[PDB]
C-alpha cells in the first residue's frame, strides 16, 4: 500500500 | 436522367465497387449513407453531390481533405466538376443536374474560404484562381452565393452575469514584488491559470493537428499554438515541483503541498482538468512522490482530494473521460488523450484501400480523425465568467522555473533537491530553518463573499 | 489470470505507435480504433500460461515533458524503443532508463530494448551498437518491422518473460 496521498 | 459521356466528364462514371465503397454496418445519418472510400473523383462527387447536400460531408472532407490531395488540386477539381457539358430533356438535366451540382460547388467554396482560410494565406496563387473562378461564374441562380463568398473572402483578407470578486491573500493589488504561491489567494490562483489555460484550449485549430503534424519536424512552424499550450502545461507542473522541494524546512513545505491540493480543489470546481492533471502530474514527479515526511502531515480530506483527482488518470483515463462526457461547459480538457487518439488514428489505419486491384482513398480514417477535432472544438465554445487580473495573469505567463537550465539538469537538481530535504533511510531526517515570513495558514477556498 | 502492466517509452516523430498496434490488431486487420479499450487490453498465451497484457502508449504527447513520471509509475515493464533509420532516437534511450530507474526507484526494472524499422529510410544504427548498448545495461534487444510485423510479438513476450524471471 499505496499512494503518499493513500487513508 | 441521361448524363454526359465519362470521355468528356470525369464525373459520370457510375458507380462501382472500384470506384466507391460504404459503411456497411452504421446506420445512415439523415438517410444519408456513409462513405468507406471512394477515389478522389467520387469523393469530390459525392462533396458536390446533385440528389442532396450533405454538410457533415463537407466538414469532415475540408478539414482532413490535405494528406490526400493538395488544395490546388482540390480546386481544380471542384472548378471540373462545375463545368458541365450536355449530352428537349436539357430542361430537366439544367434543373435537376447542372443546377444543383452547381449551387454545390458554391457551397464548398464558401465553407472554404469561411473555415479554412488558412489554405489561402499560405498561398495567394490559390487565392487568385479562387477569384478569378468566382469572377467567371455568371447565372442569375448562382448571384447571391458569389456575392456571399466574394464578402468572406475581402473579410478574411484584414456576460450575461457578473463575475464573482477578485480574492486577495496576503498579497495586495498592485504588490506584484510579492506575487508568490502562498502570498496569492488559492482561489485567484486557480481562476487566473483557469483564465489562461483556457485561452490556451481555444486557441488550438484543427489544421495544427490533422495529419499529426504536432509530432513532425515542423511542428514549431505548423502547431505552434497547441505547443505553446503544452510548454504552458509543463511549467506550471515544474513549477509546482520547484515550490514544493524548494522548501527545505519541513512545515512549510507541507503548507506548500497544502496549498497546491487547495489550488487542485477549484481546478475540480472549475472543471480545469488541464489544471488538475497539472498538479496530479506534480505530484506523481519522481522528487515529490517519496517526499514521506510531507505527505504524513497532510490532513485526510486533502489526501482524498489529490486522491480523487490522481485516480482520474488511471486505468487509461477512464474516469476522466466519464467525468469529461458529464459535465457541461464551460471546462477546459486535458489536451494529450486527443493527441494521442489522432495519432493512431492516423497511424494505425491504411491511406488506402484496394478493391479489384483499384485504389481508393480511406476516407472513413479521415472521418475518425475529423470527430476527435470535433469535440475538441465543441468544447472551446463556451468561455468562463470570470474576470482578468492582469497582475496575477502576467505573473504566470512568465514563470520560469527552468531559467537557463536544460531539462535533465534542472530534474537532476529537483531530485537532488528531495534527497537533501528528506534522505534516504537509515539517514536521519534533519532540520532546515523557515524561509517564509509570514502566515502559512491558508484562507481557504470559500470565497469572502 | 494474471495481468502485466506494460509501458512503450521512447522517442516521437518516429512511428513507435506502430509497436503496440501491430500486437493489437488481428494480423489481417488492418483497422484501429484507439478509443475502445480493446485496442490497448490483449489476453495472450506465453510459454503456456495465459495472461493479460496492458499496454500504455503516450505516442503524440512527448512534449508533455513532466508528465514522464506519472506515466512510468503505472508499469512494471517498459519497452524503450527507438527508430532504426533515427540516431538521436537511439542515443535518447539512456536518459529513458535512468528516468525509468529513478521512478521505479531500482537499478533492476524489467524492460526490453527494440529497434523499430518504421521506415524506408536507411539504416543509421546498426544492430551491433544496439546489441553492445543492450548488453551493457543487461536487457535483451529485439528488432521489429511496422510493415511486415517480423519481432512484435517477440518485444513483447521477451519483455513478460523478463517480468516473470525478475
Amino acid at each position: 500500500x499505496f499512494h503518499p496521498w493513500s487513508v | 436522367m441521361r448524363l454526359p459521356s465519362a470521355d468528356v466528364y470525369r464525373f459520370a462514371e457510375p458507380d462501382s465497387e472500384e470506384n466507391i465503397i460504404f459503411e456497411e454496418n452504421m446506420q445512415p445519418k439523415a438517410g444519408i449513407p456513409i462513405i468507406k472510400a471512394g477515389t478522389v473523383i467520387k469523393l469530390i462527387e459525392r462533396l458536390t453531390y446533385h440528389m442532396y447536400a450533405d454538410p457533415n460531408f463537407v466538414r469532415t472532407f475540408l478539414t482532413t481533405y490535405r494528406s490526400f490531395c493538395k488544395p490546388q488540386e482540390l480546386l481544380s477539381l471542384i472548378i471540373e466538376r462545375f463545368e458541365i457539358p450536355e449530352p428537349a430533356e436539357l430542361k430537366r438535366f439544367r434543373k435537376e443536374y447542372i443546377q444543383p451540382v452547381q449551387l454545390r460547388v458554391l457551397n464548398v467554396c464558401r465553407h472554404w474560404v469561411e473555415h479554412h482560410f488558412y489554405d489561402f494565406e499560405r498561398d495567394a496563387y490559390l487565392l487568385q484562381r479562387m477569384e478569378e473562378f468566382i469572377g467567371t461564374v455568371r447565372g442569375k441562380a448562382m448571384k447571391k452565393w458569389v456575392e456571399s463568398i466574394t464578402k468572406i473572402i475581402q473579410r478574411k483578407k484584414i456576460f450575461q452575469s457578473s463575475p464573482p470578486t477578485v480574492e486577495w491573500h496576503i498579497s495586495r493589488p498592485g504588490h506584484i514584488e510579492t506575487f508568490d504561491l502562498l502570498t496569492l489567494h488559492p482561489i485567484e490562483i486557480a481562476r487566473q491559470l483557469t483564465l489562461l489555460e483556457s485561452d490556451l484550449y481555444r486557441a488550438v485549430q484543427p489544421s495544427e493537428l490533422v495529419g499529426s503534424v504536432w509530432t513532425k519536424e515542423d511542428k514549431e512552424i505548423n502547431s505552434p499554438n497547441l505547443l505553446k499550450m503544452i510548454r504552458h502545461t509543463t511549467n506550471l507542473t515544474l513549477w509546482f515541483e520547484k515550490c514544493i522541494v524548494e522548501t527545505e524546512n519541513l512545515e512549510e513545505r507541507v503548507a506548500v503541498v497544502s496549498r497546491i491540493i487547495e489550488i487542485l480543489q477549484v481546478f475540480q470546481e472549475l472543471n480545469n482538468f488541464n489544471g488538475v492533471l497539472e498538479v496530479v502530474s506534480a505530484m506523481n514527479s519522481s522528487p515529490v512522490y517519496r517526499l514521506d515526511h510531507t505527505f504524513e502531515q497532510i490532513p485526510s480530506r486533502q489526501k482524498k482530494i489529490l486522491e480523487e483527482a490522481h485516480e482520474l488518470s488511471e486505468d487509461h483515463y477512464k474516469k476522466y473521460l466519464a467525468k469529461l462526457r458529464s459535465i457541461n461547459p464551460p471546462c477546459v480538457p486535458f489536451f494529450g488523450i486527443y493527441l494521442t487518439n489522432i495519432l493512431k488514428t492516423e497511424e494505425g489505419n491504411p491511406e488506402v484501400l484496394k478493391r479489384h486491384g483499384k485504389e481508393l482513398i480511406n476516407f472513413s480514417k479521415r472521418r475518425k480523425v475529423a470527430e476527435i477535432t470535433g469535440e475538441i472544438q465543441q468544447y472551446q465554445n463556451q468561455p468562463y465568467c470570470l474576470r482578468v487580473e492582469s497582475d496575477i495573469k502576467r505573473f504566470f505567463e512568465n514563470l520560469n522555473p527552468m531559467g537557463n537550465s536544460m531539462e535533465k539538469e534542472f530534474t537532476d537538481y529537483l531530485f537532488n533537491k528531495s534527497l537533501e530535504i528528506e534522505p534516504r533511510n537509515p539517514k536521519p531526517l534533519p532540520r532546515f530553518p523557515k524561509k517564509y515570513s509570514y502566515p502559512l495558514k491558508s484562507p481557504g477556498v470559500r470565497p469572502s463573499n | 489470470m494474471t495481468e502485466y502492466k506494460l509501458v512503450v517509452v521512447g522517442a516521437g516523430g518516429v512511428g513507435k505507435s506502430a509497436l503496440t498496434i501491430q500486437l493489437i490488431q488481428n494480423h489481417f486487420v488492418d483497422e484501429y480504433d484507439p478509443t475502445i479499450e480493446d485496442s490497448y487490453r490483449k489476453q495472450v498465451v506465453i510459454d503456456g500460461e495465459t495472461c493479460l497484457l496492458d499496454i500504455l502508449d503516450t505516442a503524440g504527447q512527448e512534449e508533455y515533458s513532466a508528465m514522464r513520471d506519472q506515466y512510468m509509475r503505472t508499469g512494471e515493464g517498459f519497452l524503450c524503443v527507438f527508430a532504426i533509420n533515427n540516431t538521436k532516437s537511439f542515443e535518447d534511450i539512456h536518459q529513458y532508463r535512468e528516468q525509468i530507474k529513478r521512478v521505479k526507484d531500482s537499478d533492476d526494472v524489467p524492460m526490453v530494448l527494440v529497434g523499430n524499422k518504421c521506415d524506408l529510410a536507411a539504416r543509421t544504427v546498426e544492430s551491433r551498437q544496439a546489441q553492445d548498448l543492450a548488453r551493457s545495461y543487461g536487457i535483451p534487444y529485439i528488432e521489429t518491422s511496422a510493415k511486415t510485423r517480423q519481432g512484435v510479438e517477440d518485444a513483447f513476450y521477451t519483455l513478460v518473460r523478463e517480468i516473470r524471471q525478475h
